[PDB]
């Protein structure tokens, strides 16, 4: 459902 | 009719006052049904709509759980956002995300999208063909070449093309009889007097349920677009939507002026004007 | 970059004295996201509020709902007060039932 959001 | 899956994260830093605060809300096509908020008592995902309840302790712990893990991962995100702006470290900031998928009635995918920000103002960005990155300015220009380097695209695409398309169409199913719904707009018009022998016309649309409608004032079969006003779109608190859109008209000529709304639930232009 | 919100205030059926309804503040158009928001009646201030909706635009702004049922009387008076760091004053905002 939700994502695995990465790093900036 | 095509759906989406809308995730909002935020993520804002306050010095002085703890810990960033994370939050996440997720929508299926303008009905909110999940969220996360780490300053509720026990940060844990929790659903917004009686058919989330349908889900086992399981969903809910993998949720609440890569939930806190992006938490980390913005928080670690703020501070690095300080440094490529050489901003303070006094300043609290804010990261806006918004991430998902919309699809076809096939259930097929049609559009995907993530995108980033930063105190309020675009940095960086999943161009359409889902491969490669739109930077805003030169800071978010380096977080674009991490993720060329490490694949991050096409890693989003897997998720994008699967996980996000997939679990967009168990929600659409679990509660479609919440989701798949159209309530039609109810409407009338309200009238006010004004300075110079001026008269204020109001049309209001209410209980509606997808929140797309629209609203025109027309005189003789031309729609007075431009001398109009109108408030965006509202919730109204139990899941559907409402509207108004106004037009000043000189006064005792005002059963020359009718209002149009157009919508889903409308198989027929709804079309009024004023009852004295 | 500063947005003042915009304080929309309304219920969810037209007003009728007696009948219960949904009361909604709608809070929108705002940036920094940190706002506080309060539901007024008769000056006091309303315990069951709920919040919820919240999104931002194209644009990057804040959108958040308050709402909180209710029976609306020929007396009573409702209202929305919103503080946010672009105004130095609290704006407060009333219930027009005939709006």
């Amino acid at each position: 459902a939700v994502y695995n959001f990465a790093t900036m | 009719g095509p759906h989406s899956l809308r995730y909002f994260v935020t993520a804002v830093s306050r010095p002085g006052l703890g810990e960033p605060r994370y939050m996440e809300v997720g929508y299926v096509d303008d009905t909110e049904f999940v969220r996360f908020d780490s300053d509720a008592e026990n940060p844990r995902y929790e659903p917004r709509a009686r058919w989330m309840e349908q889900e086992g302790p399981e969903y809910w712990e993998r949720e609440t759980q890569k939930a806190k893990g992006n938490e980390q991962s913005f928080r670690v995100d703020l501070r690095t956002l300080l440094g490529y702006y050489n901003q303070s470290k006094g300043g609290s900031h804010t990261i806006q995300v918004i991430s998902g998928c919309e699809v076809g009635s096939d259930g097929r995918l049609l559009r995907g999208y993530q995108q980033y920000a930063y105190d309020g103002c675009d940095y960086i960005a999943l161009n359409e063909d889902l491969k490669t990155w739109t930077a805003a300015d030169m800071a978010a220009l380096i977080t674009k070449h991490k993720w060329e380097q490490a694949g991050e695209a096409e890693r989003l695409r897997a998720y994008l093309e699967g996980t996000c398309v997939e679990w967009l169409r168990r929600y659409l199913k679990n509660g479609n009889a919440t989701l798949l719904r159209t309530d039609s707009p109810k409407a009338h018009v309200t009238h006010h007097s004004r300075p110079e022998d001026k008269v204020t016309l109001r049309c209001w649309a209410l209980g509606f349920y997808p929140a797309d409608i629209t609203l025109t004032w027309q005189l003789n079969g031309e729609e007075l677009i431009q001398d109009m006003e109108l408030v965006e779109t509202r919730p109204a608190g139990d899941g559907t939507f409402q509207k108004w859109a106004s037009v000043v008209v000189p006064l005792g000529k005002e059963q020359y002026y009718t209002c149009h709304v157009y919508h889903q639930g409308l198989p027929e232009p709804l079309t009024l004007r004023w009852e004295p | 970059i500063q947005k003042t919100p915009q304080i929309q205030v309304y219920s969810r059926h037209p007003p009728e004295n007696g009948k219960p309804n949904i009361l909604n503040c709608y809070v929108t158009q705002f940036h920094p996201p940190h706002i506080e928001i309060q539901m007024l009646k008769n000056g006091k201030k309303i315990p069951k509020v709920e919040m919820s909706d919240m999104s931002f635009s194209k644009d990057w702004s804040f959108y958040i709902l308050a709402h909180t049922e209710f029976t609306p009387t020929e007396t009573d008076t409702y209202a929305c007060r919103v503080k946010h760091d672009s105004m130095a004053e609290p704006k407060t905002v009333y219930w027009d039932r005939d709006m």
